[PDB]
C-alpha cells in the first residue's frame, strides 16, 4: 500500500493494485527405444535400459 | 593333429586344380544322415515390449 501525509487528502484517494504471477509447464521429457523381437530372447539390457531411464 | 589326416599328402607347389562341374546337371544328393543341421530360434513377440500386436 501507499503512504500519504497531511490532512487534507482531499481529491488524492488512491486505487488498488494486486498483482500476479503465472506458472507454467515444460514440455515432456522421455525415454523412447526401439527393438527389434530378435533381441527380446535375452531382455536383461531392456530392464536395465528401463532403469538407466528412470 | 596326425590322428585327424584325411589326405595322402598335402598340396605341393603347384599341382594342377580339376574342376569337375564341366556340364550344367542337375545333382544327385546323398548324405550320412544328420549330416546336416536344423538349428531354429524363437521369436519373442509375445513380449511385453508388443502390445498392440496378438
Amino acid at each position: 500500500s501507499p503512504t500519504q501525509e497531511g490532512w487534507d487528502l482531499t481529491d488524492k484517494a488512491t486505487g488498488l493494485l494486486e498483482l500476479n504471477v503465472a506458472v507454467n509447464m515444460g514440455e515432456p521429457d522421455n525415454d523412447f527405444f526401439q527393438l527389434r523381437a530378435d533381441d527380446l530372447r535375452d531382455e536383461t539390457a531392456y530392464r536395465r535400459r528401463i532403469q538407466s531411464a528412470a | 593333429q596326425r590322428a585327424y589326416a584325411n589326405v595322402n599328402t598335402s598340396l605341393a607347389d603347384a599341382m594342377a586344380v580339376n574342376i569337375l562341374n564341366v556340364k550344367d546337371a542337375r545333382t544327385n544328393v546323398f548324405w550320412a544322415d544328420d549330416a546336416i543341421r536344423i538349428v531354429s530360434q524363437p521369436i519373442p513377440a509375445n513380449h511385453e515390449l508388443f502390445a498392440g500386436m496378438k
